[PDB]
């Protein structure tokens, strides 16, 4: 395949609509390294740290298999 | 570069993107004409500061920069604006100084700031909460203004989507001279070229028209 | 004259009017030690060095000829 395949997809819907459950389940349904992070956890009152945490999470991602 | 770091260039060339017809001349004149004609151009006069992009998002600006770097094969580094900012002022300025001076050590080279908008805004416009950026932007200014004196073989490129917020001190020639554009393709020929480049590698059935 | 001579003058004007050059150039014309300084170089993230940075700049300045 000569074109980079669509990799990222967003989710959005009603509250408590199982989006969390679907995200949890897709880890085993296919079987991969499921890196998980919340919204606030990345953000920290120390400037730089908020972007730094996401950057190092992506470093971890590049570290391992898909 | 590996010893120095950034291998960023994955894969790109002119065939990999379209709509470069009009910009080709200006970018090539800014980049390679001195490369092919350096000694002739050695007249001790102001060299072209660099390049500055803008327009709708997704217009291929970053792909365009990567294609420039790969095709012309000059040492490249990608600076993601937010990655610079540290918890407090100063150390971000130190980071900017060290990156620029190490680039000035690796000469000739190409340098591009990705989304300059988020690290070079119009300070004062947005609610100044801490005034942190005021000082970081200051960094770039002088180190951009100090490039022409000695740092020959290094040139700057910028990518923007909301250029209405860029600090004006940058826009001055010497700091920035060529405000290049990359937007929506107007005529069917533009999209035709962009598409034949888009499907250049496709294994298409003859039914494709 | 037992009077301290006028030695500090500020530069301002329209952006990109040339002040940077004239500043750099006057050194060779008069002939002196032009210890140029980059604004962000002085300010240091860490306390106890900013004042130290400016102090060292001044010690450099005096330790050399006018
Ligand atoms: N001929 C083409 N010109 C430009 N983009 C193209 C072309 N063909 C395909 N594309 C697609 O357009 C997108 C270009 O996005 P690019 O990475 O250059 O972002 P950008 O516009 O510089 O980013 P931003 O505006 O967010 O700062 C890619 O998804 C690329 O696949
Ligand atoms: N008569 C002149 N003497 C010197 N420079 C001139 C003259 N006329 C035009 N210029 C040009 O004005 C330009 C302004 O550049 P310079 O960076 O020195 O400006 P500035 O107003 O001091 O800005 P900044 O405060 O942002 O550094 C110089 O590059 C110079 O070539």
């Amino acid at each position: 395949c000569p074109l980079r395949l669509r990799s990222g997809i967003l989710l959005y819907g009603y509250p408590g609509c199982g989006k969390t459950l679907l995200a949890s389940a897709v880890a085993q349904q296919c079987g991969l390294n499921f890196i998980s992070v919340k919204g606030p956890e990345i953000l920290n009152k120390f400037i730089g740290a908020s972007e730094q945490n996401i950057r190092e999470l992506f470093e971890r991602a590049q570290s391992v298999k898909p | 570069s590996v010893s120095i770091g950034a291998p960023q260039i994955p894969n790109v060339t002119w065939d990999d993107i379209g709509g470069i017809d009009f910009v080709k001349g200006e970018i090539l004149d800014t980049i390679d004409m001195p490369l092919k004609h350096p000694e002739l151009f050695t007249s001790g006069m102001k060299k072209r500061s660099g390049i500055l992009f803008y327009g709708p998002p997704g217009t291929g600006k970053t792909l365009m920069a990567k294609a420039i770097a790969t095709n012309f094969s000059l040492n490249f580094f990608s600076v993601k604006g937010p990655e610079l900012l540290n918890m407090y002022i100063g150390e971000s300025e130190a980071n900017v100084r060290r990156v620029f001076q190490k680039a000035r050590e690796a000469k000739p080279c190409v340098i591009f700031f990705d989304e300059i908008d988020s690290v070079a805004p119009k300070r004062g416009n947005q609610g100044d909460s801490g005034g942190v950026m005021d000082r970081i932007v200051s960094q770039l200014l002088a180190e951009l203004d100090g490039m022409s004196t000695d740092a020959d073989g290094v040139f700057v490129i910028g990518a923007t989507n909301r250029p209405d917020l860029l600090d004006e001190a940058l826009l001055r020639p010497g700091r920035f001279d060529k405000l290049l554009y990359l937007g929506i393709p107007d005529t069917d020929t533009k999209q035709l070229n962009i598409l034949e480049a888009l499907t250049r590698k496709f294994v298409l059935d003859n039914d494709v028209k």
